[PDB]
């Protein structure tokens, strides 16, 4: 039941210092393995940061040396990160993991959690619905969306009818102009369905709280 | 500075082909003490998972597909029958400090040609009502994913201004769909009269149009 799963902030002025704690469940921290952190870029990249032994004896990476440091509180089965001097390429997703100590064996990686670094304020999303307009689509099967666009920075999470039926849902992969993210999400419902049963867009960007829903009509 | 430069890079195969790749360091890995290797896996949208270790010791997950091979300095990982949803990336890291990884390779897999299924949007009244507009087109369920599109405000070709996005292959029906997203003022939009999005794709010489005037103001 060895669970771990790493918590931290997700925004963050760059030339400053960011720090996530990792948690660890099921087994104890002083009793073997090494505990290191992991970062991962967009795609194509993957970066060993460094680690704890259960012995308490850390080994970082030499690219991060003198910025980096790795601490413990045996009391509470948790790890910590701390990276100080943050630009922007320290944006990526932040996992750390149980790489069995002295080399590897049987590793377990946390959930992830994202960082991205930036000046950007903290804007939330305003959704638009996108209704179609009486064509021959009005008999056969008809497609929805649902159309966020301007917050920051990400994640953003999409459901349908607060999930209740997402077969047939495509949620497209934000993109950006200037500093504000932008994402579209579809839904194909059967046409013989659309008016009479209402369809329900929702939308939150946890960074500012943010939960919004909207129903979708002619 | 240790390397493992792996590849290919990409992959297109259909289900069941010997899908073999290799990691090739900058010095020893599997034969040195403890120090080995392995081949983690991850689905877009989670966390890589283990598939190999020690070099050649499948996991309990789901071996006999998957192998490890290799030692010293090369190694190659090998699955058979490239089941459907094995589509993912695969990297390979080894352990004699700093522990480094290798490129990671992109695995999507091939199949039927299909017609993107375009449908058009208008911009959302309160939208229109915030001096932005922005019309959006959605192309669904097509393979592959080479595809040109273009909107023809009034007739006339539009470049910039737009985003493009595409979502990655899926288990269920290994298909491309890709969203479009004309954007411009209140003002200029009104200023004009009909909007068409045009694709081509190989699957109609043809280019497929979807489009509509303002007739319902």
């Amino acid at each position: 039941d060895v669970q771990l799963q790493e918590s931290g902030p997700g925004l963050v002025k760059p030339s400053q210092s960011l720090s996530l704690t990792c948690t660890v469940t099921g087994y104890s921290i002083s009793s073997d393995y090494a505990w290191n952190w992991i970062r991962q870029f967009p795609g194509n990249k993957l970066e060993w940061m460094g680690y704890i032994s259960y012995s308490g004896s850390t080994s970082y990476n030499p690219s991060l040396k003198s910025r980096i440091s790795i601490t413990r509180d045996t009391s509470k089965n948790q790890f910590f990160l701390q990276l100080s001097s943050v630009t922007t390429e320290d944006t990526a997703t932040y996992y750390c993991a149980r790489g069995y100590y002295g080399s590897s064996h049987s590793p377990v990686w946390g959930a992830g959690t994202t960082v991205t670094v930036s000046s950007a304020k903290t804007t939330p999303p305003p959704v638009y619905p996108l209704v179609p307009g009486s064509l021959a689509q009005t008999n056969s099967m008809v497609t929805l969306g649902c159309l966020v666009k301007g917050y920051f920075p990400e994640p953003v999470t999409v459901t349908w009818n607060s999930g209740s039926l997402s077969s047939g849902v495509h949620t497209f992969p934000a993109v950006l102009q200037s500093d504000l993210y932008t994402l579209s999400s579809s839904v194909t419902v059967p046409s013989s369905t659309w008016p009479s049963e209402t369809v329900t867009c929702n939308v939150a960007h946890p960074a500012s709280s943010t939960k919004v829903d909207k129903k979708i009509e002619p | 500075d240790i390397v493992l430069t792996q590849s290919p890079a990409s992959l297109a195969v259909s289900l069941g082909q010997r899908a073999t790749i290799s990691c090739r360091a900058s010095k020893s890995v599997s034969t040195s003490g403890y120090g080995y290797m392995h081949w983690n896996q991850q689905k877009p949208g989670q966390p890589p998972r283990l598939l190999i270790y020690l070099v050649s010791n499948l996991e309990s997950g789901v071996p006999a597909r998957f192998s490890g091979s290799g030692s010293g300095t090369d190694f190659t990982l090998n699955i058979h029958p490239v089941e459907e949803e094995d589509a993912a990336t695969y990297y390979c890291q080894h352990i004699r400090e700093p522990l480094t990884f290798g490129g990671g390779t992109k695995l999507e897999i091939k199949r039927a040609d299909a017609a993107p299924t375009v449908s058009i949007f208008p911009p959302s009244s309160e939208q229109l009502t915030s001096g932005g507009a922005s019309v959006v087109c959605f192309l669904n369920n097509f393979y592959p994913k080479d595809i040109n599109v273009k909107w023809k405000i009034d007739g006339s070709e539009r470049q910039n201004g737009v985003l493009n996005s595409w979502t990655d292959q899926d288990s269920k029906d290994s298909t491309y769909s890709m969203s479009s997203t004309l954007t411009l003022t209140k003002d200029e939009y009104e200023r004009h009269n009909s909007y068409t999005c045009e694709a081509t794709h190989k699957t109609s010489t043809s280019p497929i149009v979807k489009s509509f005037n303002r007739n319902e103001c």
